[PDB]
């Protein structure tokens, strides 16, 4: 008997008749991936094809899944929102999700420090899990790094539905020098709260492009912790205003 | 031209020939999302109708962002030959798919007919042909390239490599290359997407790919999935050169998205000459996929397919040793379920083929789109059909790191034992060294990294 | 036997083994209508388990329908070789399924295991498989009939010419037939569904069909797709006899539904072997489909899927020449789109070659379900690799009195030369001496219905 | 470096890398007319021991003209791949050579090995190969191109149809083109050496060979053998355009008195690319051989078959369809009889596919040199066995503008039906279904050029 989510069923060697099984054993060690599961002819085993849809419906129901109104209000976070009404709105257009709507601009110039050095947004994006995680974590140690030795740091705050061209539009309005955007990226398969930065300097609607950002990405306990990744943003921020730079305009 | 007919006894009339290209498109999300989709049934038959009658010459003359304001529209305009463009200017775009399709019409002869075409007209044909068509047509349609392996021989099916990990860990990627090769994946490449995007980690990520490569005396070659300028840079600094990687886009404002000049991909080429552990005389990879032209602001009013066929015009000029659709890479907002994934994948691989270029597939989806594993099994066995040249693998399909599912290890060693189909001659003969395959199949002791050891 | 387990930490209890099979499905329109279906993704996966871990045992002893209440059930469970269910009766359907996907496991090693399964159990296999799975899994069953010709060979692929009128117009029947025959199409059978459903007509069209069989001396076999009594009436009388049709439904309910006797059945095989101009010892046609039952009120609870397998356990003990499902006849009400028609069509014929009938498909769809074409095109290709035995072939797939959409003459020509498969091999030497064939490939002379004249 | 050994007890010291690769040769007269040749019998074995115990590097490292002062030495050390060199640069040439004569070694290995040579280790190898290792040599060293023919497959041989006038009589060219036609000649390209170098009469030429390969659809391709910017002209100026040629020399002050610079070989490719009827990939065409450097001026100490070899390094830049050697066309004073024509012959062919050039050979000799047909023939031969992927071929070799006899049309026949060799693929399903060959045979009714008419 077998839940296919426990350890268990992670940790499950497949291969039938093995050359070498400690190596087998070793080898299912040192990675996440679904390796030395077997095969029955050409095909998936079993219990791993059923374990692989399972994961597939606990995957399916992370991006359809919102945070609580309740919980950005207990982080001290102003929540704003993009031009996108609801959840499946957001992933059938990008373009509003690139635009705040008409009150998220008024609620910036009203609540928000003006001509910050540096700017943190923070956004569900496509995985809440990504933010609700990792948050702690990250975000603390991310405003005591701007602020202790450095610069005029901006006031953080949610934008729900968001997508990473609408710190563009964030960076004209509020003059910010340096705009951080922490984001979940698209659920995996058996994990959902990778958080991605995009990290760009000064950056304008019209004249902006892609590359002009930097990204670091993967942040999770599975792949960059986000508290040494927080290290890693401000080092990244102080990095963007001496040279007046971001993305594939930076030195190194 | 006529941008005119009555369907039905109802006139539909059309503005411009980039309105007809788009709304000769079966629906999909991406061309209502760009707002340039038929409104029904009806207008996207009366498109492909008007299309159909239009000529090679009408559509070559109006490409989708002109050729003073686009560097890929004049690379690919100046790279026409111009004798064989004459032939068939006046060829109705009916008449072509008909040509295309004719088994009277030799690989000899679309080999010279190719280069009259332009991507916008390689585009044309394809939005009039059905499924059954567009693998039927690209099956007639082998591109042969060479790089340590040879791709693309009729009767042979390629697989990259792909063993991604959350922190470009050396054994992660190790376990998962040992894996691959037991099923027989990796004669495409072996090829990794990095976390980081610098010197030291792309020569180790190298390091340790050619570590195996080097240890077992593979015939194939290694990838690091980087930027351009970065492989570059490694490469020059003594990091093992195998194929050069880059992500195109089939406008010049969706190469400046990109971070590309044109110049970068002519470095990568004489870089590759210099530098690259090669025998053959292709070494250059791009990945492309619908919908990028569209996320870039860079499309022009123009729908992703012909945008898509663009890029392969683009990658043609560079003569790259593999070239694949990253089908379903994106998500809902470009293509949104099984149906218009697997069209969209058959319409890639076609144009690709079309286009000369050694064409495969990333047959794959995200889990935000309307899509499961069954529809990359779907996909993966009727593009092999149409002789694409190479799918992914990955340790059942899942990327625990760009976060979407491709094919498994499993899915490649599948479709060459149902449809008997060989890998790459050369890698076939490694296999069979290592005690992998006998006879184009998976030995008893196959599907186990540790044979290896 | 379990009916439990925990999935993330949930529990998730069925009431039996109906309730697992139904819920073990993947997402179709027909399950929600049954009200059978998973309330979740969750629960689909939970019931696949709970299925996969039942054992061979568990399923052959509680069938959907009891043993006293129904004749089919009777049928199925006194066909069963007892010695082969005792081999594998403490097996896992887990275990089961890896066993018939194995490479090791060969056709003679399933030619004997089959023999120990019930319907259910072919049902629970195919519930657990992946598309690739029950592609693979069916290739690797062949099953081999002959009438005049031999069907099912691997490396071969049939077609049933279905030359359909709405007025049984004998000059328009023999029009279809001619133009069939020109795309290498009738090696399965040249089968008429008439208007008219009796003795007269079905005289006249068989006379009709059977007319150019004769002048040509076609290697085939003629076919009237009335009710079996009439059929019978009409060989009896001295009409030519060639395949002899029923319709067939998994239980008794849908057999009364459908107006058959299994002892009609019996007297159609006495009747074939008294009258019918067949070579061969084959020469009895079923045709069946997902949802008739469910249409019939004779589901009795149970999915649409195990029902489908109760339509095969029924045909193989009357060892057909051909039967195919009409995977998506009826409409949207029981397979909605292209997605579930493909799915349907993948399990149909595994299930069919699990349980050892000579198993083709009619790819189909109706007007008024979510589906075109090109999923005709997609699902014909994707089992031709599966190693259908056969399709359909109609005038571009346009039924004119049937009112739906089969595949074209020219899909089973594609098929044939994309996959480098031929007729049967009676029907490919009459091809090629009528100059329509060479080396599998349609001749410069071929698709022409005027070649005969 | 040694510049030095000891033979019998005595000791041979020459001053440099230039000296050591000139007296290594076996005695031709060239070499004692340029003052280069070794002195004694027991000198050249000495020059050949020590060239055998230099290194690569030592050979790459001294060309015998500067890189400063030669754009020719720049095209070749620009175009290494320094990670092949940097693999075997420690390498003695003994070494290299017992390498490339290896069973051991593949096709693939070499494919990347030659890369990391210049044209003067080419040169170094072919010295201290023996007669059978410059035919072994070069047999295991395919080089395959495609224009509309695909030349240079093992068990194939091509050949030029030369059908060259001494007034460029239009009715003496077609005369001599059907000719060589009805003996299989001609899948190499059909190449005419006009007499005047101007637009008119390059296109009346070009209008009567396409006249002819339009007419009956002939796989192949016309050329004319002026001066590239002539060519160049008349192509622009709508002619049809097949191969371009131009001869070369190995050395800037070489092409300079041929009127050549490189960038006009950079437009002939670019031309080619806007207007050349070619299906293939290669549309170059160079002639080269040995003693035209030092005809020159141009050849700086150095002996005349490094000078070659370095033609074929500048040769490979370009990736042409063909070059050959015309081995002996000039006259005695450079190779003065049957023993020094057939070695320069093998040794030219040799450096040609090291370097990895689509290599043949003109078998020619002229009048005034030591030398009769027999000769021509004992070299057409042994070369066939080397794998020379294309000869000459004229009526009975006598070219009546050019004063020199080269190859029959009966002897690439007697080539082919001797070695069981084919044509070119494409050429020879065209000279099947003319009636012409039948299995790599000539029929009855070929060598008759009214078979045409
Ligand atoms: C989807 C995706 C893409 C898509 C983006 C299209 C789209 N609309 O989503 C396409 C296919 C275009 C793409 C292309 C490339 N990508 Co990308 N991409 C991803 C992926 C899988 C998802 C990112 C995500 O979910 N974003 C969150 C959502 C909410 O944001 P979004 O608004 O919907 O999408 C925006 C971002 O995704 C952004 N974006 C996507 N890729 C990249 C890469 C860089 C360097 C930047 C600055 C931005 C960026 O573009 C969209 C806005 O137009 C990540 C892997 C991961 N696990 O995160 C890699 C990833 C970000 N990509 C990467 C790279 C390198 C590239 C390329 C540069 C590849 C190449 N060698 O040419 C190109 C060019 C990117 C560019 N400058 O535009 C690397 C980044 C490495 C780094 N730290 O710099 C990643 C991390 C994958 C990896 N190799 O590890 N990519
Ligand atoms: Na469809
Ligand atoms: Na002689």
């Amino acid at each position: 008997a077998l839940d296919l989510g426990s350890a268990e069923a992670k940790a499950w060697i497949g291969v039938e008749n093995p050359h070498r099984a400690d190596v087998l054993t070793e080898l299912r060690r040192s990675t996440v991936a679904r390796v030395c599961t077997g095969r029955a002819g050409p095909r998936p085993r079993t219990q791993a094809l059923l374990r692989f849809l399972a994961d597939h419906s606990r995957s399916k129901d992370t991006v359809l899944k919102e945070v609580p109104e309740e919980w950005v209000k207990a982080q001290g976070l102003l929540e704003v929102r993009s031009e996108i009404s609801d959840k499946n709105l957001y992933l059938t257009r990008p373009d509003m999700g690139r635009r705040l709507c008409a009150e998220a601009v008024e609620a910036l110039k009203a609540q928000c420090v003006a001509n910050p050095d540096v700017q943190v947004v923070i956004s569900d994006g496509l995985s809440t899990d990504a933010i609700t995680v990792n948050y702690e974590e990250i975000l603390p140690p991310l405003m005591a790094g701007l602020k202790q030795a450095g610069l005029k740091v901006g006031t953080p705050f949610f934008v729900r539905y968001g997508r990473v061209k609408i710190e563009d539009q964030i960076g004209e309005i509020l003059g910010a020098k340096v705009v951080i955007l922490l984001v979940g990226e698209r659920p995996g398969l058996g994990q959902s709260e990778s958080l991605s930065c995009y990290a760009v300097y000064s950056p304008r609607m019209a004249t902006t492009v892609e590359a002009d950002r930097t990204c670091i990405s993967n942040i999770h306990q599975g792949g960059t912790p986000p508290v040494e990744a927080a290290a890693v943003i401000v080092d990244l921020a102080k990095r963007m205003l001496e040279q007046k730079a971001s993305g594939i305009n930076m030195t190194r | 031209m006529k941008l005119k007919t009555t369907l039905f006894g109802n006139v539909y009339q059309f503005k411009d020939v980039k309105e007809v290209l788009a709304k000769a498109n079966e629906l999909r999300s991406g061309d209502v999302l760009a707002g340039v989709a038929a409104a029904s049934s009806q207008e996207r038959v009366a498109a492909k109708q008007v299309l159909s009658e239009m000529t090679v010459a009408d559509i070559r003359n109006n490409p989708v962002i002109a050729y003073e304001d686009d560097c890929v529209t004049r690379l690919i305009q100046d790279d026409v030959n111009e004798t064989a463009y004459n032939q068939i200017k006046n060829w109705s775009i009916s008449e072509l798919r008909e040509y295309v399709l004719s088994d009277e019409t030799s690989v000899d002869d679309i080999a010279f007919t190719r280069k009259g075409l332009t991507s916008e007209v390689v585009a044309a044909v394809a939005k009039i042909c059905s499924n059954a068509d567009l693998i039927y047509g690209a099956k007639k349609m082998p591109v042969i390239k060479k790089a340590n392996t040879t791709i693309g021989i009729p009767g042979t099916f390629s697989a990259r490599l792909q063993p991604n990990d959350t922190r470009d860990d050396v054994q992660s990627i190790a376990a998962q290359i040992y894996e691959g090769l037991s099923f027989g994946v990796g004669d495409a490449v072996i090829g990794v997407n990095p976390v980081t995007d610098d010197v030291e980690n792309l020569s180790r990520v190298l390091d340790t790919i050619y570590g195996v490569i080097d240890k077992f005396n593979i015939p194939t070659q290694g990838c690091v999935l980087a930027h351009v300028t970065t492989q570059i840079e490694a490469i020059r600094r003594g990091a093992p050169g195998g194929l050069i990687f880059q992500s195109i886009c089939g406008s010049e404002k969706g190469l400046k998205e990109f971070g590309v000049e044109l110049a970068m991909l002519d470095e990568a080429r004489a870089v590759g000459a210099e530098f690259n552990r090669i025998a053959g005389e292709n070494c250059l990879y791009f990945e492309t996929g619908q919908g990028s032209a569209l996320s870039a602001g860079a499309n022009f009013g123009a729908d992703q397919v012909t945008m898509e066929a663009r890029n392969y015009g683009l990658a043609r000029h560079y003569d790259p040793f593999i070239v694949n659709t990253v089908v379903g890479f994106i998500g809902p907002e470009y293509l949104y379920n099984d149906r218009q994934i697997i069209r969209a994948g058959l319409e890639d691989h076609f144009m690709g083929k079309l286009s000369g270029i050694s064409m495969g597939c990333d047959c794959c989806y995200t889990n935000h789109a309307d899509a499961d594993q069954n529809l990359n099994e779907n996909l993966m066995i009727l593009l092999a059909t149409a002789g694409c040249n190479y799918i992914m693998g990955m340790p059942l399909g899942d990327d625990i790191m760009l976060n979407y599912q491709t094919t498994a290890f499993h899915d490649t060693a599948t479709v060459r034992q149902l449809l008997n189909l060989r890998p790459s001659p050369e890698f076939e003969r490694w296999l069979e060294s290592m005690g992998i395959m006998a006879n184009g199949r998976l030995t008893k002791r196959a599907g186990d990294p540790s044979l290896f050891f």
